C-alpha cells in the first residue's frame, strides 16, 4: 500500500545511516526545489510512485496509473483518507524513486512509462541513474531523473 | 465475506420494527440452542463461516485445521468464528443444529446436500431439510434456515 | 499580533460584517453541537437487538430454546478541509489607489484587503449552505463536474435510507397530485417514540407560489398551505410546522423533524471561514490570501427525511 | 477569548483562529437566541 | 463489538423491550409472528384473541376502487356504526384505532368543502350519535395496516385480564460455562382478552 | 507449594514489566530518520537541496488465552477414599484437588518456560503437531531478523569449529548504543561438557570457558557474563544482551496458571476444574540475538 | 503516524543524528558515501583527507 | 414489597418476582393517573 | 480475606509479583 512497516513484529535497530533510504515508505525526491508544482488530484486504484494519467467521464476529473502518451505527471504521495494523490506535473522535472517493471533495467538507461506507471526501457521519458533494486516479491524501485518528454 | 461488515454505515439504525430484523449475516450461532449442544472449536483454514467444514491435514508440523467441504468428509457445521484468534467454532455432526447456513447460488421441506465448499443445495449422506426460502444478502450470497440432523 | 500583522487587524475589524448561514433557520438550537476536528472521522456505536424465531412453550421440560440476537453499527462522520486563494492590493499599495469615492482598480478587479476577503467568505459560506443542503458540491448550474468527496458525507436531499416520492411530468402543474405524493411519503414516515416534535419543511418558490392558491369546487376559507400544516400537525402531535423557501432547491420539498435525537447536525468548530497565516508578496502591488473551511458532519437516522422530487419533463 | 471584546489582545494566530470560532459560536447563540418563528 | 455480546444488564433491557413490542403487537393483531408478511405463524391455544381477530364482531370491507375516497370509506363506516349494538352500555366513551393513512386522510376537509368541519369531525360527531355524546378518542398505530377499528370503552362489553406475569420477567436458570459467555432467560404470558359479541367494528379497505 | 518458573533466570528483573490483558494486543511505535542522497554543496545559487526521510514503524505483540482441564474426587467424596497413609483412588488415578490442582499448575508452567524458552508449543519429543499461534509471537530461539550460525554435521564435535561460528556471529552483532550491558548464554549439557576442556598443543589454564567470556567481554565493554545450562535446549547456543533497551519481556499479569470459577459437578463422586494461563510478549530490537545451531546430519 | 510526519523538534534532532554520524564517517575514512559499498561517492576538494586515505 | 422503594429488601427470587409484579401495576396505575386525552 | 472470586484471583497474581520479585532480590549470579 503505503507503508509497510505498520505490521511489524521487531523494534527497528537505529544505529547504521548507510543503505537505509531505498525503501517503499520513502515519500517524494531524494533531491527537493522550494519551487516545484504539487497538485492534489482525486485518485482511483493504487498509482503511489508511479506515472498517472488523468480521465475524464457527472464527476471532476482523476487520475489512475498509467503512461504512454495519455502520460499527465508522477505520483508522488498518497492520503489515504483523503483518498487523494500529490503529482508533479510532466513540466517539471523531478528525481527519485520509481517503479520498474522489472530488473532488467540498468545505469544510463532509457526509461519509458508504460501502461502500469512503471518504467521500462525503450519519446523518451527519464533516464536511470542506479540498478533496479528488489524490496518486495513483485516490487522493483529504480532512483531515476524525469526531464519531460523528448524524442 | 465477514460476518461484521467492513464498510461502517454512515446512518444510525432505527429499532421500530421488530419483524425481519434478523436476517443479517453477523447472526451468529442457532435459532434454537439447547444449553446441552456440544461446541469445540479449531484453527480455521480460510473463512468457513456459516458452512460444512471438513478436517484437513497439513504436513505434520502444525495441528490440524478445518476447512470448508462436504461430502462424506463432513465433519461438523461452524457456526461461529473469532477473527482476532483465527477459531472457528464447530458443531459436530452428531449434533443436531437449526440456523441459517449458506445456500449455493428451493422451498420449505426441501432435501439439502452439502456441496465441496460447504454450501447447501438441493438433492443422499446428510439430514438436512430446508425450513425456509432462499433470503439474498448479497447478489450472490445467499443464506437458507435449514435444521441438520445427522447423516441419511 | 495586531501591531504586526496588519491582515488579522483587518480581518477582526472586517469580520463583523459577514452575515449569519441561512442553514441555521433550517436547524434548532438544540440540533448543532460542535466538534473539535479538522480532517479526520468521528465514530459512534450503537446497539440492537432482535427476535430469531416464535418464543417457544415452557411446557413438560424442554431445554432447546429461542434465542434474542444481538448486534453492534458502528456510525462514521468524515470531516474534511478544503482550501480558497484569492487575490487583493498590498497593504502599501492602497493609497496609489484609493479613489474620490472608492478603493481599488475597476480597470483590473482588484479590491483592498478586507473587501476581498469580505467577499470571498461570502461566497464560501453560500457554498457551505448549498452544501448543508443538497449535499454536493459544484459551481455549475447544470450541478454537472462535481467533487468528488468521502463516503459518509451526505446532506438533507442526499442521505440514503429515506423516503422518496417522485412526482411524474404530466402531473408536476396538479398541486393535488403534489400533495398525494406528500401524504403517502408522511404515512411512510417512521417517527417512533420522538414524534412529539416541530417539523420543518423547505420548498422552492415555485411550489411556495402553489401552495398559496384556494384548496381544490375550490374552497372559500382554506389553502394548500393550511391543509398541509394540518397534515404534518397529524402525525407531530400537533406540534409546530415550519415552513422555508430555498432558492438553492428547484422542483423538490424537503420534510424533516426539529429533533435532536433523530437528525443531527455536528460541524467542526472551523467549518465557516477562517484566514490563513500565509501570506503570498512579491515585488508588485497584488498580493494572495488563503481561506480554509470544513465540510461534513450530517447524521440521521433511517427513514426519517421525506424527499419530493417533481419530474419536470 | 472572542472578536466582540474590544479588551481581547490576541497573541499570535493560533489564538486569532481560536478566537475567531469562539466569535462564530456566539454569533450563532446570539442569532437563535433572537430568533422568532 | 466484533463478537456481538453485551453486559447482562443491557441485553436484559434490548431483549425485554424486544418481548414488549410483540406482546403489543399479539394484543392488537390477535397473531403472533416475527415476519413483516405475517407468515409461519405460532400455533396458539383457541379461546385467545386479540383486538383485531375476535369472532363475531361487525365487518365492513371498502372495496377497492373506493381505496382513496373517503365518502366512500366513511359510508362503510356509518354502516357499521348503524350495525352495532351497544344496548344499555350506549353511555360510554368511544375508541378508534387508525393506520397512518388513513390518519392522514381524516385531517382533510370535509366535503365544496365545509369550513371549519374536518372529516374527523364529522366522524366524532357521527359516533357522538350513538354513544350518548361521550368521549371519542382517536389514535393511530403503525401496526395496523388499512384497518380502521371502533370500539367502546366499558368494561362491562370489553374487559382485559391478563396474567399478572405477562410482561417480561427474569429467570433464576443462568448457563454458565469455562468461558465469558453466559446465557439468561425470559418469561412472559399471552392471553385475557374477553369481548360481549357484535361490539366491535373492523373496516378494511382492501387494496389491489 | 508451587516451584517458581526457571525462565526468570534468563531476563533481569528490569527487563520484565506485566501488562493488565488476557487476550489481545499492545502497539508500540518508534520514529527513524535516513539520508536520501549526498549532502548538497552551497556555492552561488541553487534551490534543490537533497532531503533526510522519517519513517514510523509500529510494533504489535500479541496475547493468547489458553485452558485446560482436570479431573479430581469431590470435597465430599474424599473421606470415602482417603485412607491411613494414601490419598486418593491408586487403581483409577484419582486425586484430591488440592494435589491434582498442584501437579497441573507444575505441568503447565513446564510447558510455558518451554514456550518462553523455544517460541513453540507442543507435547511430541518431535516437536511436530505444533499448536497454531497468532503472528507476533515469539520466543528467544525463533525471533526474526536476528544472527543465525550453523556449525556443519561433520564439525559437530570440533570446539575450534563451535567457537569460530560464535567469534563470527559476535562480530555481526549489532549491539550499536547499548553495548555496556551484561550479556547471557545458554548452552546445553553437553555443550557445557565441551566447554570445560583446554584451549587449543593444550595450553595451561586457559578454558574454552574463559576464551569465551573473554570474547564476549571484548563486545561487552568489560561487562558481566553469564553463562546457564537448560536441559530444554538440544544444539542449541543462545547469546544476548540483558538490557531492557534492547530485549524486554511485558508478560500478562495472569500468564502464570490461575484456577477457574467453573467445577463441573454430578451425581457420582468425580469432578473437573479448569486452569486458564497466557502466552505472548517478547520484544526484541533486530540483529540482538545469536543463536547457533549444531547441525548432525 | 501514516503520513511520516513529526514535530520540527523530533525531525531535528533525528537528522542531526544521522549527519553527525556522516560526518565522524568522513573523518575517519576521508570520503562521504550513504552507501554500505562505497561506491557513488560525493567528489570533494584536494587537500581534503581522513586519517584512512 | 415493590421495586419502586428502596426500604424493600428481597429475600429470594419468589419474592422478586412478586415485587417485579407489583411494580410493574404500580407503574400501570401511575400512568394512567398522569394521562391526559 | 477475599471477599469474591476476582479479589482472590487478584491476590493470586499479586502473590506471584511478590515471589517474582523476592527470587530476583534473592538471586544471585
Amino acid at each position: 500500500m503505503k507503508n509497510p512497516q505498520h505490521d511489524a513484529s521487531l523494534l527497528s535497530n537505529s544505529n547504521e545511516f548507510r543503505d537505509k533510504n531505498v525503501e517503499f515508505f520513502a515519500s517524494g525526491g531524494t533531491r527537493t526545489s522550494k519551487f516545484d508544482k504539487l497538485e492534489n488530484h482525486p485518485f482511483l486504484g493504487y498509482p503511489y510512485k508511479r506515472g498517472v494519467k488523468r480521465v475524464i467521464q457527472h464527476y471532476e476529473p482523476h487520475v489512475e496509473a498509467g503512461g504512454g502518451e495519455d502520460l499527465y505527471g508522477i505520483c508522488i504521495d498518497i492520503d489515504e483518507f483523503s483518498k487523494t494523490a500529490t503529482i508533479v506535473p510532466i513540466t517539471n522535472n523531478f528525481e527519485g524513486y520509481l517503479v520498474a517493471k522489472d530488473s532488467t533495467v540498468k545505469v544510463k538507461d532509457k526509461l519509458i512509462f508504460n501502461k502500469d506507471g512503471a518504467l521500462e526501457k525503450v519519446t523518451i521519458n527519464a533516464t536511470a541513474l542506479t540498478d533496479a533494486k528488489q524490496i518486495s516479491n513483485e516490487v522493483y524501485l529504480v532512483k531515476v531523473a524525469v526531464f519531460g518528454n523528448k524524442a | 465475506l465477514m460476518k461484521n461488515p467492513q464498510q461502517d454505515s454512515g446512518l444510525l439504525s432505527n429499532s421500530i420494527d421488530f419483524r425481519d430484523q434478523n436476517l443479517i449475516f453477523s447472526n451468529s450461532g442457532g435459532v434454537c440452542t439447547s444449553s446441552k449442544d456440544k461446541i469445540e472449536n479449531y484453527p480455521a483454514k480460510g473463512y468457513p463461516y456459516k458452512r460444512g467444514v471438513k478436517l484437513s491435514f497439513g504436513d505434520g508440523t502444525t495441528e490440524l485445521e478445518v476447512e470448508a467441504g462436504g461430502g462424506d468428509d463432513l465433519y461438523g457445521v461452524c457456526s461461529d468464528i473469532d477473527e482476532f484468534s483465527g477459531m472457528a467454532t464447530v458443531i459436530p455432526i452428531t449434533n443436531n443444529f437449526t440456523g441459517y447456513l449458506t445456500l449455493k447460488k428451493v422451498n420449505p421441506g426441501d432435501k439439502l446436500n452439502f456441496n465441496q465448499h460447504g454450501e447447501l443445495e438441493k438433492v443422499k449422506s446428510v439430514n438436512a431439510i430446508a425450513l425456509s426460502k432462499a433470503h439474498k444478502l448479497t447478489e450472490d450470497l445467499f443464506i437458507v434456515l435449514a435444521s441438520v440432523f445427522g447423516n441419511r | 499580533l495586531f501591531d504586526e500583522n496588519y491582515y488579522a487587524k483587518a480581518v477582526a475589524n472586517i469580520i463583523g460584517e459577514v452575515k449569519d448561514p441561512i442553514m441555521y433557520k433550517w436547524f434548532s438550537p438544540d440540533q448543532i453541537e460542535d466538534v473539535d476536528l479538522q480532517m479526520g472521522y468521528q465514530k459512534t456505536v450503537k446497539w440492537d437487538a432482535f427476535l430469531n424465531a416464535n418464543p417457544t412453550t415452557i411446557a413438560n421440560e424442554v431445554n432447546t430454546i429461542s434465542t434474542i440476537g444481538f448486534s453492534s453499527e458502528v456510525v462514521r462522520l468524515n470531516y474534511l478541509k478544503l482550501q480558497y486563494k484569492f487575490r487583493h492590493l498590498k497593504q502599501t499599495s492602497e493609497k496609489f489607489y484609493t479613489s474620490d469615492s472608492y478603493i481599488g482598480d475597476i480597470n483590473n478587479n482588484l479590491l483592498p484587503f478586507a473587501q476581498a476577503y469580505k467577499l470571498a467568505s461570502s461566497e464560501i459560506i453560500k457554498l457551505i449552505n448549498h452544501f448543508v443542503l443538497t449535499g454536493t458540491v459544484s459551481i455549475q448550474k447544470d450541478g454537472k463536474n462535481q467533487k468528488r468527496l468521502l463516503p459518509n458525507m451526505y446532506g438533507l436531499l442526499n442521505m440514503p435510507e429515506q423516503i422518496k416520492e417522485e412526482v411524474a411530468s404530466g402531473d408536476k402543474d396538479k398541486m393535488d397530485k403534489i400533495f398525494e405524493k406528500i401524504e403517502a411519503g408522511l404515512s411512510k414516515l417512521e417517527l417512533g417514540d420522538e414524534f412529539s416534535t416541530p417539523m420543518m419543511v423547505i420548498v422552492d418558490p415555485a411550489t411556495s407560489l402553489k401552495l398559496v392558491k384556494p384548496y381544490a369546487a375550490a374552497s372559500s376559507c382554506e389553502k394548500w398551505e393550511d391543509v398541509l400544516i394540518q397534515t404534518i400537525k397529524a402525525i407531530n402531535n400537533r406540534e409546530d410546522v415550519y415552513i422555508e423557501t430555498s432558492n438553492l432547491l428547484k422542483h423538490k420539498i424537503l420534510i424533516y423533524p426539529l429533533n435532536s435525537e433523530l437528525i443531527k447536525f455536528k460541524p467542526s468548530k472551523y467549518m465557516l471561514p477562517t484566514p490563513n497565516e500565509q501570506v503570498d508578496k512579491d515585488s508588485t502591488d497584488v498580493a494572495h490570501s488563503y481561506i480554509d473551511f470544513v465540510l461534513g458532519g450530517l447524521l440521521a437516522t433511517r427513514k426519517t427525511i421525506l424527499q419530493v422530487n417533481i419530474k419536470q419533463s | 477569548a472572542s472578536l466582540l471584546d474590544s479588551n481581547f489582545v490576541p497573541i499570535n494566530f493560533t489564538e486569532f483562529v481560536q478566537a475567531i470560532s469562539n466569535t462564530y459560536k456566539q454569533r450563532r447563540i446570539q442569532f437563535y437566541e433572537n430568533l422568532k418563528r
